[PDB]
DNA sequence: TTGTCTAA
DNA sequence: TTAGACAAT
């Protein structure tokens, strides 16, 4: 039972292309092909259209609560 | 070298102080490893051995059994190097100041005699007891800088 | 100056929950939905009617950019048009509130 | 104008300023404003915490004074069999002095909040 | 290495119980000189060694580490008596005005005493509802029976005191809330104030003491110095008769008045007190001299014990008589001028005390711990430019070979790091500062390149400090900042010898610049998560609009409303080579074929027109999937402004149907109409804020910048 | 206190032993944390 | 207006002195310009300034000077940083025994000081020079300063200031440098109608737009500073200065 | 120069 | 009910 905006944010995709930016950095392992770039944040905002960011997220409800939604399933716009 | 040899061979007999239970970890993981954990933790653990801390009191020698705990790791705020929690059946020791261990000689001289404890520990003993000029109890026990672990005595 | 700094230092946390409420910075609620309605100033902007004839043409140039609403979930109007439908019919019996 | 790995200040240190050659850029009141009103909570975080003065403090979870804890002297056994501990002399233990990540300015505010006799409890 | 991941949960700042802190120092300092002759710090002095080391060549005395890595060791300057706090000053006269003298309680009714005492462990559950139950049922039993007999408690309001603990027993963490601490200060303020006026002792009908502060320092008793020696044995038997309440009142610690009162003051560690030079007096720092006054004056009364032990006090005020407490005053001034300078309007040989490196806006709060100086930014003057996108800044080349960015590296970024350590320092393809696998740093120079190839053998088998590039992102800053669009995330771009930072003309309406000499800030973020909220959130494309109502504010300025004025009028009419230049002028490494367009005319000249050329630009710069935008609406120049000679009414035709007012774009291409300030500038409802609600940033920052240079060109 | 008068509100804070819990942004900035913004109103996790 | 200041530039030490070498005298100018015959002091050049929107770079305050124009001489200049140093105003440890010097046998005043300890004139300094040396008479050891300014200069001429009784000793001098200060970007001009416009570009010559003539521009303005702030005398001294360096006249 | 807080 | 006191630009 999970009732928040299905809909990624804005900061939800600075945030998991940031870390995932981050997880392709310092020889971590890249899942899709690549044309040849050198800056990470290209790899990881193909990762984001290919919808393959494992990332899980933990949206703090203010009681310090959260719901747990994933990348894979949320909505980009 | 840190001989696995079938469990250490079962030396939990009398005699040698040693205990060997589930613990506690909290292991800082590179992202390198995202896939393929199992060797990061037991490599991370490789270069973690024979030396002193909290969680693994005296000092380790060995561990089996290593399960991941939780489901979720967990990725902090600039860091990226994720941090997992360990549960695993060690294999760690107890120095327990007060014991008499083993000694295989390598290195021995009027100065000093070196003799080895698990053929890990490079135990300096010093020959003279005050005896003599003509011519093993545990009072001191600190581990080294890299990877090791000493006896005096 | 002083004035601007005290109005930014009274309402530095206000920031929007999940729950669409506008909280402080310990949980007091101060609005239920921001702005009595619930959308952003940017985003206004071409909801006005004299932008209608606007989004009137251009659909499917929308279309394209995000498809949710037509063949996908979470897009059933069941549980607010039959409440609009209800309103609509106390306004039908009582017209003057 | 331009800084890198440049000269600090002995108190405080994050870079100097100050009207003159080597100084650093200052980031402002207002810029804290402006960058909190776009949402980048990070970008914030390195202009203003992990570009200037970021340092590691140790506390004892237990009690949680930036002052309790007190390094050891190395013994005079020769760089052999040494320790290189902490001691919590409030709690007098070997025991949980964590490390944290706090900006050195904050430590001279609670080392100077404790000339002022306040210590702050430390929820860690 | 080893860096912290233990984060923080929640502060609290209470006082010291002065046991802790004879535990917590490592020297009683007891002398006053700070260096020796030749620069040696001094023995048991002010900067000694066994506090925090003030050197960087001389390890402390406790700990055997340098200057770097050391926390910081505090000692203690006992005292040969007792002086007040001065935090708790202000307080402590507010007691003992509401006290007495022989019998250890307060001239405060019962009833209020007993109210307040039962709110408060309400309030601290954080029920919040029961703050009027209590006055409303202290009122009926008072109302039903009025008596002093109810000595510690009414039977009622400690029984719902109790209750009110009990539900909710969790209610330690509730209690963060505004409406709380509101009611928590707002009362406590009440008792602070209206009821504790000076008066007679109403239960033992006893004749009161009563207190008064002159001037801060002195308490004087009315029967008149009232040594803090003496209220020492008056204030702890009073808070051992009224704890009960004065705990409550006072969370604090088991909060005992040994933080009323002062036996000794701790000094900071010795490397938080700077060394100072050059001033009206030098050799000097504030909070130091500060101290060396109040240990000048424990000097002296030592030496007035040492002469009451069975001239050398001619000094002070009154030097004939034995007991002196006038060197008492000056001590306990002393310590005011220690914690304050605002309480002492007396002594004209003080510095600025603790109060004062922390309150106002040049001090600690306002100036160090909320903006910092920070590392790895840059400034520089603005100068226009427009061959740079919306969403791009040109950084000159004394930028690009001076400000440096991390990179470690992947398989991916082997060879353009090696590239760069090839390079060195110096010069720009890309550069290089690089850094081992453990603290310890290379710096390559570029003096030789034997060194250099060397390196950059062994990068992949260390991170690199890599100069900025053509895509990074740099922070831009001119101050003052009055809105979210002040401070914007510009991509980077390496223009060889300039001097200047150069900026397009959408974006110097955003940040208020008139580029006559305006200096701006250009930090540059260094993380990686700081670069990717810069190109998503603090991104030029993104922020279009501002935030008062929604308004555009990124547009063309001058020469563009004549130029669109001037070419997408209906009387223009290109060649196919002229038309074919214009749209590449526009367009700069579009990736694709160019989608041009076909003539106008087409016999007897292939003639071109300048409504074609805008709309051969919009079709090749919105994106090759999205199909085009449709538009109408209306322009600046009106029908009246084109008319020549007299209008002659026909018949049957409205003059605006077939009008240049209106901008009728179709399928992205221009109809009808003229782009004016209307259409492409800050005007609101035109064609780049379309662009911007049906395509997104990017693109709309595309059309400002193609349209630039083909408005130019 | 970063406001305004901070001498009479860290006695204020002293007397009455006021804590906090840090999920203000005046606050996050004087401890190293980051503010419960827009990226920092979550944290952030890994599946397995 | 950095014009020519004064025609005794040896004998005046000025902190600051700012002197355009060639500047030139008006050709369209009012009656009162020659009654107090301000031809002594000349304060800017002549220029042709085409009115165009020609470049990108040429709006909001800012304008394009010719490259070439800018390089065969146009608005160069010069800045003459004097430095009065004094061996006992700033130099105060012991005996006050402190004379200009070098003491022989120190690798640092080796052909950048001269034999006195002070530079010489005509030599560069640049940031990191030996700026002066004095020698403390009673000990023997001679210091040495160091020049700690950014820019690039020429020691113009060095004045040796006794006191003002003729007795006193070799320790007061006065430095004087040239800085040389030509235009860069960034650099303000103005004309006389009070229309500042900042150097943005210097655009090469073969892009200017010629003239049917065969001149270039020589700074092009903007038509954009115009209609708000109506300067309508610089229209008309645009076409007066024309009509006079086309006659010989000179134009009231 | 305000505007509230404190003391008579 | 009204004068000193305290902080900010
Ligand atoms: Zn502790
Ligand atoms: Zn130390
Ligand atoms: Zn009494």
């Amino acid at each position: 039972k999970r009732i928040t905006t299905p809909y990624m944010t804005k900061y939800e995709r600075a945030r998991v292309l940031g870390t995932r930016a981050l997880q392709i950095a310092m020889c971590a392992p890249v899942m899709v092909e690549l044309e040849g770039e050198t800056d990470p944040l290209l790899i990881a905002m193909k990762e984001l259209k290919a919808r393959k960011i494992p990332i899980i997220i933990r949206r703090y409800l203010p009681d310090g609560s959260y719901e747990d939604w994933g990348v894979d399933e949320l909505i980009i716009t | 070298l840190p001989t696995y040899a079938a469990a250490c061979a079962l030396v939990n007999s009398r005699y040698s102080c040693l205990v060997a239970g589930p613990h506690q970890r909290h292991i800082a993981l590179s992202p390198r490893y995202l896939n393929r954990k199992r060797t990061g933790i037991r490599e991370q653990l490789d270069a973690e051995l024979l030396r002193y801390s909290e969680s693994l009191l005296g000092v380790p020698i060995a561990y089996d059994n290593i399960k991941v705990v939780g489901e979720l790791g967990d990725i902090y705020d600039d860091q990226g190097h994720i941090h997992l929690n360990i549960e695993a059946d060690f294999v760690i020791f107890c120095p327990e100041p007060g014991q008499k261990l083993m000694g295989i000689v390598n290195k021995v001289s009027s100065s000093h005699i070196g003799c080895l404890v698990h053929g890990c520990f490079n135990a300096s003993i010093p020959k003279p007891e005050q005896l003599s000029a003509e011519q093993f109890e545990v009072f001191r026990l600190d581990s080294d800088a890299a990877g090791v672990f000493c006896i005096r005595g | 100056g002083y004035l601007q700094r005290c109005i930014i230092k009274h309402l530095e946390g206000l920031v929007v929950q999940y729950d669409l409420t506008v909280r402080d910075s310990d949980g007091s609620v101060v609005q239920f939905l921001y702005g009595e309605d619930g959308l952003d100033i940017p985003k206004t902007q071409f909801l006005q009617p004299k932008q209608f004839p606007f989004l009137a043409s251009n659909y499917e140039v929308i279309m394209k950019s995000q498809h949710l609403h037509e063949v996908l979930s979470r897009a059933d109007p069941k549980k607010a048009l039959h409440h609009f439908r209800a309103i609509k019919k106390w306004q039908s019996k009582h017209p003057n509130t | 104008q331009v800084r890198t790995t440049g000269a600090r200040d002995r108190v405080t240190n994050q870079p100097i300023g100050g009207r003159n050659v080597q100084g650093g850029i200052r980031f402002g009141e207002m810029e804290r404003d402006a960058l909190l009103a776009h949402g980048t909570s990070f970008l914030l975080h390195d202009r203003l915490f992990n570009c200037s003065d970021r340092s590691v403090a140790h506390v004892c979870v237990k009690c949680g004074s930036l002052l309790s804890p007190l390094l050891e002297k190395p013994p005079p056994s020769w760089s052999a069999m040494r320790n290189r501990k902490y001691n919590c002399t409030l709690c007098s233990r070997s025991d949980t002095i964590d490390t944290v990540s706090v900006p050195y300015v904050f430590r001279y505010f609670v080392a100077e909040l404790a000339a002022m006799n306040i210590k702050v409890k430390l929820d860690v | 290495k080893n860096m912290p991941w233990r984060r923080l949960q929640g502060i609290s700042f209470g006082m010291y119980s002065a046991e802790e802190l004879k535990k917590l120092s490592v020297k009683s300092i007891t002398n006053p000189r700070y260096l020796d002759s030749l620069g040696n710090p001094s023995a048991n002095g002010l900067y000694d060694l066994a506090l925090g080391p003030a050197d960087s060549k001389e390890v402390c005395s406790t700990c055997v580490q340098d200057f770097s890595n050391c926390s910081g060791h505090l000692g203690h300057i006992e005292l040969p008596l007792t002086v007040y706090n001065p935090l708790l000053f202000d307080k402590l006269y507010l007691l003992l005005r509401g006290s007495c003298l022989n019998c250890h309680m307060l001239t405060c009714p019962r009833a209020v005493i007993h109210l307040l005492l039962c709110q408060l462990r309400v309030l601290e559950v954080g029920a919040l509802q029961a703050v009027y139950e209590l006055e409303r049922i202290l009122n009926r039993f008072l109302e039903e029976n009025p008596d002093p007999s109810a000595s510690e408690i009414r039977e009622e309001l400690e029984q719902y005191t109790t209750e009110i603990v009990q539900n909710n027993l969790l209610g330690s963490q509730g209690a963060h809330v505004k409406n709380v601490c509101e009611s928590k200060s707002k009362l406590i303020a009440l008792f602070w104030k209206a009821h504790m006026n000076a008066k007679r002792c109403p239960h033992c009908k006893t004749g009161r003491s009563v207190v008064r502060k002159e001037h801060n320092s002195k308490l004087t008793i009315t029967f008149g110095y009232l040594t803090p020696t003496s209220a020492r044995e008056h204030l702890s038997a009073l808070w051992k008769n009224e704890g009960f309440f004065l705990n409550y009142l006072f969370s604090g610690m088991r909060f005992n008045p040994s933080v009323f009162f002062l036996d000794f003051l701790v000094v900071p560690p010795s490397r938080y007190r700077p060394v100072s030079r050059l001033g009206d007096q030098m050799f000097t720092n504030g909070q130091t001299v500060n101290l060396q006054a109040v240990m000048k004056d424990v000097v002296l009364i030592r030496k007035l014990l040492a002469l009451m032990a069975q001239f050398l006090s001619t000094l002070p005020g009154q030097s004939l008589i034995d007991k002196l407490y006038n060197i008492w005053i000056r001590l306990q001034s002393h310590v005011n001028i220690v914690f304050d300078s605002e309480m002492d309007k007396l002594m004209m040989d003080k510095y600025p005390g603790i109060r004062q490196i922390l309150e106002k806006k040049e001090g600690l709060f306002r100036k160090h711990m909320m903006g910092k100086r920070v590392d790895y930014a840059a400034r520089s003057v603005i100068c226009p430019d427009m061959y740079i996108n919306t969403n791009e800044i040109g950084i000159p080349m004394v930028f690009a070979t001076k400000l440096t960015y991390p990179q470690p590296v992947t398989p991916w970024n082997v060879q353009e790091l090696r590239q760069a350590v090839i390079n060195g320092p110096n010069v720009h393809p890309g550069a290089s500062m690089v850094i081992n696998e453990d603290g310890s740093r290379t710096a390559l120079s570029a003096v030789d390149m034997t060194q250099r190839e060397a390196v950059a053998k062994q990068l992949l088998t260390k991170i690199v400090c890599r100069h900025v590039k053509n895509g990074d992102i740099l922070l831009l800053n001119r101050q003052p900042t009055l809105h979210r669009p002040s401070i914007q995330a510009h991509r980077a771009r390496i223009l060889p010898e300039e001097k200047v930072l150069r900026l397009h003309y959408a974006n110097c309406k955003a940040y208020n610049a008139d580029f006559d000499g305006d200096e701006m800030n250009a930090h540059f973020p260094q993380s990686e998560l700081g670069r990717a909220e810069a190109y998503v959130l603090a991104c030029t494309d993104q922020q279009y609009l501002v935030p008062k109502d929604g308004q555009p504010l990124a547009g063309l300025i001058q020469d563009h409303m004549v130029s669109g004025a001037s070419m997408t009028t209906r009387g223009c009419f290109f060649t196919r080579e002229h038309y074919m230049e214009l749209v590449y002028r526009g367009l700069t490494d579009k990736v694709g074929r160019v989608k041009l367009l076909s003539p106008s005319i087409l016999k007897p000249f292939p003639l071109w027109t300048g409504k074609q050329v805008v709309s051969t630009l919009l079709i090749n710069i919105i994106p090759e999937d999205h199909i085009p935008l449709n538009l109408s609406g209306k322009a600046k120049i009106t029908g009246k402004a084109w008319v020549k000679e007299t209008p002659r009414s026909v018949p049957g035709f409205n003059p605006d149907s077939m009008c240049e007012s209106q901008v009728i774009i179709r399928e992205g291409e221009l109809l009808c109409g003229v782009l004016d300030k209307a259409h492409y500038g800050s005007s609101a409802y035109g064609l780049v804020h379309c662009c911007y609600e049906i395509y997104g940033g990017e693109t709309s920052g595309k059309v400002l910048t193609c349209l630039a240079r083909l408005f130019t060109a | 206190m970063t406001f305004e008068t901070s001498f009479q509100f860290l006695k204020q804070a002293t007397m009455l032993g006021s804590h906090d819990e840090l999920r203000s942004p005046s606050a996050c900035l004087v401890v190293g944390k980051v503010v419960r913004g827009g990226t920092g109103l979550f944290e952030l996790k890994q599946p397995l | 207006t950095m014009g020519f200041p004064l025609l005794t530039y040896q004998d005046r030490s000025d902190n600051k002195l700012y002197r355009l070498q060639t500047p030139q005298s008006p050709l369209v100018r009012p009656s009162m310009y020659d009654y107090y015959d301000m031809d002594n002091y000349p304060i800017g050049t002549n220029a042709i300034v085409a009115v165009i929107s020609y470049t990108g770079y040429d709006m909001e305050d800012a304008m394009i000077v010719n490259k070439a124009s800018w390089e065969r001489g146009f608005a160069h200049g010069s800045v003459y940083k004097s430095e009065f140093i004094d061996l006992s105003e700033k130099i105060k440890q012991g005996d006050s025994s402190l004379v200009f010097g070098i003491k022989p046998g120190d690798p640092r005043v080796l052909q950048k000081l001269d034999d006195d300890g002070l530079p010489f004139i005509g030599a560069k300094l640049q940031y990191g020079d030996p700026y002066y040396s004095y020698l403390n008479l009673n000990t023997g050891e001679s210091f040495v300063m160091y020049y700690k300014s950014k820019e690039n200069c020429v020691v113009d001429n060095i004045k040796v200031c006794s006191n003002d009784t003729g007795s006193g000793k070799f320790k007061c001098v006065c430095i004087t440098m040239r800085v040389p200060r030509n235009p860069t970007i960034g650099d303000k001009f103005a004309s006389r109608h009070g229309q500042k416009g900042i150097l943005s570009r210097l655009w090469p010559a073969e892009d200017m737009p010629f003239t049917e003539s065969g001149m270039v521009p020589d700074i092009l303005f903007n038509p954009h500073g115009f209609p708000s702030r109506m300067t309508i005398g610089m229209l008309i001294e645009s076409m007066a200065g024309k009509s006079a360096a086309l006659h010989g006249l000179c134009h009231d």
